[PDB]
RNA sequence: GAACUGAAGAGUUUGAUCAUGGCUCAGAUUGAACGCUGGCGGCAGGCCUAACACAUGCAAGUCGAGCGGAUGAAGGGAGCUUGCUCCUGGAUUCAGCGGCGGACGGGUGAGUAAUGCCUAGGAAUCUGCCUGGUAGUGGGGGAUAACGUCCGGAAACGGGCG
RNA sequence: GGUCCAGACUCCUACGGGAGGCAGCAGUGGGGAAUAUUGGACAAUGGGCGAAAGCCUGAUCCAGCCAUGCCGCGUGUGUGAAGAAGGUCUUCGGAUUGUAAAGCACUUUAAGUUGGGAGGAAGGGCAGUAAGUUAAUACCUUGCUGUUUUGACGUUACCAAC
């Protein structure tokens, strides 16, 4: 299959695993990237929930 | 000890100052014991820059009131002119 | 915000000239100035005190093309100052930018003046203004930019306020496109059919 | 020269009327919420409820010119030989003792009906650093942390001797 | 954002044995109709220490979010009667939407792109000179002179062109 990622320098971009939710630190998502790259101090759309990543 | 210094009021990115003398440990912008003036950083048209009461800094600086930098590079600059 | 529309239906509504158009060809054939607008025209319909009070003020604020906070703000500046809030209102409002830009004749109508105003064509005292509610004070000298000396509309707006009457209180350097605000127009300088005392009953109510 | 200048009523009890009397409405304000809609800027504001419980970061340190100690540059060199060793010197850095700061700045309104707050008074007190005067800083003593040493503890760390 | 004791409640653990206090700034769960970012810098004004460079500072200065409020500005301007086409009403004559639209001709504020461009900055290091302090052209303090060096906001306010 050559298993080709594209570049991982593009805009992040995965599907969530799983999610749950955290009493000290608010929901949690397990999500398994796909392709791109995805740093700290980013805005992300996931389903109709949106925000950016304190922690990762 | 007691200070003279400069109470920061105006605006965001307007700032008026007005020189007090205050009580060391006290917020910049709370009580106060007397003003003896005030600055202006930006001035211009028929505003004054600056204005200083030369009696009442001479009599507190005889009091042993210890000025900040900035008053006492203002208060050397009034008492210039 | 800015009434934006039929600016004709507001004359046939109020009932008067109401001048909003350049007033080149006429009024009264361009909309058969005589019934109000709408299906519901030939009736007339006489109405109360309240009623009356309310058409003074919306046709004081029609001419001048004001909305209503502005107004209130106009009319609690009059109250505030001294002597005679009724004539106050219309001193205050007699001094506005686009109005005097207007009455200098570099604009045919308000809505003109206002475009010229906005888009940075004049300046008060030889440093540009675009705030059509600046109050020019007794003495400024309202002028136009060199770049924007040579449009055909003010060649136009001047040609036309060569006959509407004379003002009287603003003297215009046609050659060159420089006015002066000698003072503001006294009460017996404008028309004497605005009932004022109906918009001062109106708003201390 | 100024510091003001200011006061509207209506609907509804009856076949109709006057009075009494309640209800309702027209205004101005919010630390507002909700519904529909939504271009820009300037200046402000933003847990009013659970003084309910809190994961994770940061919010109070500084002084080597108070004091031992250990870290030990560049260099001058000395030897052997390309680089090492040695010495003198030694710049920087601080775990510990010690001096200040930590009682300020910041948060909240639970308690409190009067040891609180506001206004006007007074007499019996203290007050680091700050200002101006007055008189001085002469000479000894015994310690102790750091450190070395000996055990226990998963660690946190603790204990005895010099 | 210190100590000791007791208590309620969470947690660690190797089961021997200890730790904790967001009504500080962000942030989370919960309650609620309902109230925001794990942001940047100590450049400015202040505070602690220092002798002085300087270090620290969620105070502060600023940015982010939300029509929550106040204020201001846009969403074009002039001409235009076949009184167009469609809609609606009609006494079937017509009226109205309506100069409104189209057509014709103008303008580019705000937003978009490009290029210029202040003010918030006082000070600090070094070097020289002159006065005062002594006992002294020493050290040091103070005036001045020359050189060098500082801005988070920030792609600043503002200005010009398409
Ligand atoms: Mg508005
Ligand atoms: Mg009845
Ligand atoms: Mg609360
Ligand atoms: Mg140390
Ligand atoms: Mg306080
Ligand atoms: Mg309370
Ligand atoms: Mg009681
Ligand atoms: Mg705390
Ligand atoms: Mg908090
Ligand atoms: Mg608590
Ligand atoms: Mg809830
Ligand atoms: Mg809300
Ligand atoms: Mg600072
Ligand atoms: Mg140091
Ligand atoms: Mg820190
Ligand atoms: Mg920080
Ligand atoms: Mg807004
Ligand atoms: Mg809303
Ligand atoms: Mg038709
Ligand atoms: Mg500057």
């Amino acid at each position: 299959v050559l298993e080709l990622k594209a570049t991982p320098s593009a805009p992040g971009r995965g599907v969530v695993v799983e999610s749950r939710l955290d009493k000290g630190r608010g929901p949690v998502a397990t999500v398994l990237v796909q392709d791109g790259t995805l740093r700290q101090g980013d805005m992300v759309l996931v389903g109709i929930n949106y925000g950016r990543v304190r922690a990762m | 000890m007691v200070t003279i210094r400069l109470a920061r009021g105006g605006s965001k990115k307007r700032p008026f100052y007005h020189l007090t003398v205050t009580n060391s440990r006290n917020a910049r912008d709370g009580r106060f014991v007397e003003r003896i003036g005030f600055f202006n950083p930006v001035a211009t048209g028929g505003e004054v820059r600056l204005s200083v009461d030369q009696e009442r800094a001479t009599y507190w600086l005889g009091q042993g009131a210890q000025p900040s930098e900035r008053v006492a590079q203002l208060l050397k600059d009034a008492a210039k002119a | 915000a800015r009434y934006i529309g039929p600016k004709c239906k507001l004359s046939r509504r109020e009932g008067t000239d109401l001048f909003l158009k350049s007033g080149a060809r006429a009024l009264d054939s361009k909309c058969k100035a005589e019934n109000v607008p709408g299906q519901h025209g030939q009736r007339r319909g006489r109405l109360s005190d309240y009623g009356l009070q309310l058409r003074e003020k919306q046709k004081v604020r029609r001419i001048y093309g004001v909305l209503e906070r502005q107004f209130r703000g106009y009319y609690q500046e009059a109250s505030r100052r001294k002597g005679s809030t009724g004539e106050n209102l219309l001193q205050l409002l007699e001094c506005r930018l686009d109005n005097v830009v207007y009455r200098m004749g570099f604009g045919s109508t308000r809505s003109e003046s206002r475009q010229l105003v906005s888009h940075k064509a004049i300046t008060v005292n030889g440093q540009t203004v675009n705030i059509p509610s600046y109050q020019v004070k007794a003495g400024d000298v309202v002028a136009v930019r060199e770049k924007s000396k040579n449009q055909l509309r003010i060649a136009q707006a001047l040609e036309l306020c060569g006959q509407r009457g004379r003002v009287e209180w603003v003297e215009v350097d046609l050659d060159k496109k420089a006015g002066t605000f000698k003072s503001a127009p006294a009460r017996s300088d404008l028309s004497a059919d605005i009932n004022e005392n109906l918009i001062v009953e109106l708003y201390s109510k």
